[PDB]
């Protein structure tokens, strides 16, 4: 027990790898990885078209009952062919236990809507194709949240700007608010932060 | 503090407490605003020896995930069921 | 090649969609121009419809398509339910936005933009 | 009322301008004879909904290309 | 002329107040001040539609029963009347009546507002 | 453990019933909200007189810029630009060049006070106690342009708060 | 017999030893349908009979939920309940079988 | 004299104004709490004539306390417009005088003094509640200053 080192917890790890597989051997169609990290959560990465099978079975099968939908969201890797991943965080109450569900899309590929699992999905899934673009099919009503009427574009992804396009201001000539190419009166500085010396060598991938 | 005697008499009967135990403006109970400097303690690592670096670093024990399945017997819950809670023995009912 | 479509399983679907979204904007402009008391006339106002729809007149991807008309149905609601205020559905005019000319020569006099 | 309605529709065409009255025909393409694409039929079909005050589906819509081909359609 | 005297002084008074607050201040009269007021942003539809009432059977209710106050405010004087049994008994009649048709609007659940 | 806030079945006996027509008839539980109100009045208010009473602060508190000297009168600032790297507003703005004398020194020290966040990173990063976050709150102005201090503005910020300032340093150092 | 299960909108079931009999009965011949060799038909038949077990040989509610470790028995019947639904939509899905398709190359390494 | 009526004049409504300042009940991020702490007991704004109205029709000041965003922004010139004239904008908080921690997002706006015109910049993150009253005084010693009768006068 060294003062400044977080602990670890075996018994978590052996748990949720226990779980790991036994959900990769009910729903061998779908599920693709299966990992624990150092610090106990569950990751299952799965084929996009099993997202109603493999987020249905953790609702609703008795040894899972993820009844709760913590949280749904999307991250942009533009290296990736398909650049974002989906990620579902599942609670379950009865297991006290987390787990968190990946899938991949890209701009033109739709994911399946998972509303008709957890109600919660609805909202999440419209910040989705607000910032990220994603499309979902059959959702019962898809639209932005987040961003402005008419703004076009998606924040979240990488490749858009940190200031967007264009700004606001009141015209008066046109008595009404307008929207005209940004420009800034002192532009964001770039800052190039990393270190050129390696940090962690447990990461290091292979030349 | 500065009410009169049947003041403090109203208001107590009107609440139906002794609010001159508990008032809510503050008097001489706070700390003065004027204090001793501290001396504040070190930390677990501060030593001259037995101390490197490399035997309490958090970050470098930090490991890539395991990975349990890749695309490259009994059943199992993620964990034991919840217990059930008790009911409270201070005050199980409000 | 093989994809997972979003609505159109080919451009001749997809041109069906296309078709029928340009025939809602087009019913619409008279409402929107009464109803956000613009001031401008149903003719601008389809012309500017015409206007956004001829710059993805290139397109030759079904998906692509498909992504442009859910969008155009999308920004239509925010039309016909009154979310937009006068001033979204002004921005589609740059009104307040002065001319930058395309030749070679009146860029070169006024900086270095290409 | 078949005699009627080489009027009725003739007398849209003539109003949608950008038709020249000149080179329009009862048989005059819309395509290769008066100049026009896809969105300007789209246009003269939904003026020939009000006319006629009926709705004419696009699968319905695309064939009619003539003035004539309209005729024999409202004639059903 | 005591009554009409004192009626026309206090709206002649209110009168010369609204025209004061209108040619005193200072105008400065635009579109967009004058425009409807909903929180921001601007009305969807006219207030002229239609607006539901929910208490509709209350209202009506109410007619009845306005008028039948009209029937007991004489009974203050009708008190004063050698007839006093007959009196008693038809002033209590009617009231009863009036509680008997508040019953049954009650117990038939007229009103409970239409959801 | 929990406990449930409202699962409590009323008591039937005839007084209790009574109890309750009298709370319902003659609104026992409404006169007595009033009490409370009625004690209220005849409490002394907890309004200050501002602005000749003002509300307490501590020695720690995060107010209005300014750039602070050594006792000779030489500016503590060496343009190391730490505080410029932290500021999670991207407030600041530095430029610096060798002094005639060979110094260290700015040439541009700019805090933008409509980006700051009054965070007071800044302060903590600054190695030689140059930039700090003084005790003053009252300088709202008329004019945005007021608020984008330059080094004259924070350096007159300095010299005029600097009794004030070097106190409050004095008080809590020590826990720095 | 319980007045309340304490959870809004669950009420409280009147049989629930024969309702639990005929839910877990029902599970088990739902899952005949699914291949032997499926893992979710292995998996589902022995914890479902596990809990019919317990069901036929504990009398008492308090004694039988206390076994169970489900919560109130009316959350251990709709849990039967979800799990027949389950079960059901498992047959169309047929997820025992092989894996659709491999993802791209590298489309779970992290750190890009 | 003209000159000394129209002096007593203006310091008349100047003090009418100032001394009966009704800010919208108007409010949009973190800086709308000092503000509620600005009505609280150990500051009473209510005792300066300081009043919370919720219509705009009747509110003589907006404290634009929070962050404005682009989405926002039609709706605050909105019911800034709908005010009645003299009418008077505080700006509160480094998101309202120049979009502050969000200065370089693609949705806010970089000061609401793009949008309306503003009186007295109220500068922190958020400003104390004392700091807001500070500014308000300051927008009464504003009005007490003007000028409106003697200026007509001598047009
Ligand atoms: C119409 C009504 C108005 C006309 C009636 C005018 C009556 C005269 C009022 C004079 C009050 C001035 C008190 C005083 O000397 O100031 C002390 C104060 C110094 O005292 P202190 O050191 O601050 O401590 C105050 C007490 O310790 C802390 O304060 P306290 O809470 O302990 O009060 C002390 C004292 C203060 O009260 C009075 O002296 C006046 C009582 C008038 C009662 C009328 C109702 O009251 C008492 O001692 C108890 C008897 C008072 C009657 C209480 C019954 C309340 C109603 C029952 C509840 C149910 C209601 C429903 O000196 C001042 O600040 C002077 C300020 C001047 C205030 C204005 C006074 C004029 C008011 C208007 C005049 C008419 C126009
Ligand atoms: C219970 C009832 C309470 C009633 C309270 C009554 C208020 C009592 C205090 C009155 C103070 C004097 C009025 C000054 C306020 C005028 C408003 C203002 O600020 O205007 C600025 C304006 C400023 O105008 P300006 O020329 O400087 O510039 C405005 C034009 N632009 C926009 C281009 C700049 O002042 C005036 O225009 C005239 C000032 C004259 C002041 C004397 C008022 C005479 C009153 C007669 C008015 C005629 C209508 C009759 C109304 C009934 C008469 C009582
Ligand atoms: C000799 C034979 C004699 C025969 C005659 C005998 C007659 C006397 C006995 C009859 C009973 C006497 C009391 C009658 C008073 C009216 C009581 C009443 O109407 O209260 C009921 C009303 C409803 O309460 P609620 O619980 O919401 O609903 C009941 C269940 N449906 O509750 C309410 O009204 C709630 C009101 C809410 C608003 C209150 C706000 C003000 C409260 C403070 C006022 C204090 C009263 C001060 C009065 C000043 C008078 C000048
Ligand atoms: C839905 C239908 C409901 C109908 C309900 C009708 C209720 C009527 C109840 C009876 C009301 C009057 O009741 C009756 O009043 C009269 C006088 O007022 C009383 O009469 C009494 O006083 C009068 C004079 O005041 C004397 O002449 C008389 O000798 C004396 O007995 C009666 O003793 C009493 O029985
Ligand atoms: C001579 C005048 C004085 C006598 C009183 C005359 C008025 C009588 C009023 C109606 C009496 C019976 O009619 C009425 O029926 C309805 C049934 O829906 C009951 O109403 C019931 O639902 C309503 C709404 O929830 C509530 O009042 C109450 O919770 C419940 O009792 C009333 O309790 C009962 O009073
Ligand atoms: S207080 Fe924070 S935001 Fe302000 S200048 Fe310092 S580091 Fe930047
Ligand atoms: S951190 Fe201190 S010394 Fe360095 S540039 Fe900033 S104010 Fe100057
Ligand atoms: S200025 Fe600061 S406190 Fe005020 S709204 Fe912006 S972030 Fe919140």
């Amino acid at each position: 027990t060294r003062p400044t080192v977080r602990p670890r917890n075996d018994v978590a790890h052996k748990q949720l790898s226990a779980f790991g597989e036994y959900v990769a051997e009910i729903l061998p169609k779908y599920v693709q990885q299966v990992q624990v990290s150092c610090f106990n959560e569950l990751e299952i990465c799965i084929h996009p078209d099993g997202v109603i099978p493999v987020l249905t079975f953790l609702r609703d099968h008795s040894n899972a009952q993820f009844k709760s939908l913590a949280d749904l969201t999307a991250v942009d890797i533009p290296t990736r062919q398909n650049r974002f991943e989906i990620v579902y965080n599942l609670l379950s109450l009865r297991f006290n236990s987390r787990i968190r569900v990946k899938t991949y899309t890209d701009e033109l590929t739709p994911i399946e809507s998972s509303v008709p699992v957890y109600k919660a999905a609805n909202w999440y899934e419209r910040e989705i194709w607000d910032m990220f673009g994603v499309f979902f099919a059959n959702h019962p009503d898809l639209r932005r949240i987040l961003t402005d009427y008419g703004f076009e574009g998606h924040p979240f992804r990488k490749d858009f700007p940190l200031s967007g396009y264009v700004e606001l201001r009141y015209d008066d000539e046109v008595k009404r608010v307008v929207a005209e190419p940004v420009e800034l009166a002192q532009e964001f500085r770039k800052f190039d932060l990393n270190s050129p010396w390696e940090a962690f060598p447990a990461y290091r991938q292979p030349p | 503090a500065s009410a009169t005697r049947f003041i403090q008499w109203l208001r107590n009967w009107a609440s139906g407490r002794d609010l001159q135990a508990k008032l809510q403006l503050r008097y001489q109970e706070i700390s003065k605003r004027t204090q001793p400097p501290p001396k504040l303690p070190v930390g677990p690592s501060h030593k001259l020896s037995n101390n490197y670096y490399c035997t309490r670093d958090g970050r470098r024990e930090a490991m890539p995930p395991s990975i349990v399945m890749s695309s490259q017997k009994k059943a199992v819950s993620p964990a034991p069921p919840i217990k059930r809670w008790e009911l409270s023995q201070d005050e199980p009912y409000l | 090649t093989s994809v997972k479509p979003i609505f159109s399983r080919d451009m001749n679907e997809a041109k069906r969609r296309v078709r029928e979204l340009y025939r809602a904007w087009y019913r619409e402009v008279p409402n929107t121009v009464h109803l956000f008391q613009l001031d401008i006339s149903v003719k601008q106002g389809r012309d500017k419809v015409r206007e956004m729809f001829k710059k993805n007149a290139h397109i030759t991807d079904p998906r692509v398509v498909d992504l442009l008309v859910i969008k155009g149905k999308m920004e239509l609601e925010e039309t016909i339910k009154v979310w937009k205020q006068r001033t979204h559905v002004m921005r589609f005019f740059h009104e307040t936005e002065a001319p930058r000319p395309k030749d070679f020569l009146s860029k070169f006099y006024v900086g270095h933009d290409p | 009322t078949l005699e009627g309605i080489k009027d009725r529709v003739l007398y849209v065409l003539k109003l949608y301008d950008k038709i020249d009255p000149e080179k329009l025909s009862v048989n005059s393409h819309f395509m290769k004879d008066l100049g026009l694409d896809s969105l300007d039929q789209v246009e003269i079909i939904m003026a020939m909904e009000d006319e006629f005050g009926f709705e004419i589906p696009d699968i319905d819509a695309e064939k009619l290309m003539c003035p004539q081909e309209i005729v024999d359609y409202i004639a059903d | 002329m005591n009554l009409m005297l004192a009626l026309l002084t206090n709206f002649t008074l209110a009168t010369l107040l609204v025209i004061i607050a209108f040619w005193l201040p200072q105008l400065n009269v635009y579109s967009e001040k004058t425009s409807p007021y909903e929180c921001g942003f601007d009305p969807m539809g006219s207030a002229r539609l239609p607006f539901s009432m929910k208490f509709f059977l209350v209202a009506i209710t109410f007619l009845l029963f306005d008028l039948e106050i009209a029937l007991l405010l004489p009974l203050p004087w009708a008190s004063q009347t050698a007839n006093l049994n007959t009196m008693l008994t038809m002033a209590l009649f009617l009231i009863i009546l009036l509680a008997v048709s508040l019953a049954y609007e009650w117990t038939q659940k007229g009103l409970e507002w239409t959801e | 453990t929990y406990k449930y806030v409202n699962l409590r079945e009323p008591s039937m006996d005839m007084k209790s019933v009574t109890d309750r027509a009298a709370q319902t008839l003659l609104w026992t539980e409404l006169i007595r909200g009033l009490g409370m109100t009625l004690s209220y009045l005849f409490r002394e208010p907890a309004t200050i007189n501002y602005p000749f009473e003002k509300g307490p602060l501590s020695p720690r508190f995060r107010g209005e810029h300014a750039l602070r000297r050594y006792p000779s009168g030489e500016e503590r600032c060496i343009a190391c630009k730490l505080c410029e790297a932290v500021c999670p507003a991207q407030a600041i703005t530095i430029e610096a060049e060798p002094r005639a004398d060979g110094s260290r020194r700015t040439t541009r020290y700019d805090i933008d006070m409509t980006k700051c966040i009054y965070c007071g990173f800044c302060q903590e990063a600054c190695p030689v106690d140059a930039i700090v976050e003084g005790p003053n709150f009252e300088f709202s102005t008329e004019t945005h342009e007021e608020l984008l201090y330059n080094k004259e503005k924070l350096l007159n910020n300095g010299d005029k708060w600097e009794a004030e300032i070097a106190a409050n340093i004095q008080a809590d150092y020590l826990y720095r | 017999l319980k007045k309340t299960t304490g959870l809004v909108g669950l009420a409280v079931c009147e049989t629930p030893h024969e309702r639990l009999k005929i839910l877990y009965t029902k599970i088990l011949d739902v899952l005949g349908h699914i291949p032997k060799n499926a893992a979710y038909r292995k998996y589902t038949e022995q914890i479902t009979n596990e809990k019919l077990s317990m069901v036929k040989a504990e009398p008492d509610v308090k004694k039988l939920e206390e076994r169970l470790q489900g919560g109130q028995i009316e959350e251990v019947i709709l849990q039967a309940e979800n799990e027949l639904s389950l079960a059901r939509k498992m047959i169309q899905w047929k997820p025992w079988e092989p894996l659709v398709e491999e993802p791209p190359a590298s489309q779970w390494k992290w750190p890009i | 004299r003209g000159e000394y009526v129209v002096a007593k004049l203006d310091d008349l409504i100047n003090w009418a104004r100032r001394s009966s300042l009704w800010p919208m009940t108007f409010g949009l991020a973190c800086c709308a709490v000092e503000m509620m702490h600005m009505a609280a007991p150990r500051y009473d704004m209510d005792r300066f004539g300081v009043v919370f109205r919720a219509s705009p029709r009747q509110s003589d000041v907006m404290i634009v306390a929070g962050t404005l965003t682009n989405k926002m922004a039609p709706a605050l010139r909105k019911v800034y417009d709908q005010m009645p004239e003299p009418r008077y904008v505080v700006s509160m908080g480094s998101c309202a005088n120049g979009g502050g921690y969000y200065h370089y997002s693609y949705s806010v706006v970089r000061g609401c003094d793009r949008i309306v015109p503003v009186d007295i910049y109220v500068p922190g993150c958020p400003p104390t509640a004392e700091a807001l009253l500070y500014g308000i005084l300051q927008l009464q010693k504003k009005i007490k200053r003007e000028k409106r009768l003697r200026i007509w006068y001598r047009r």
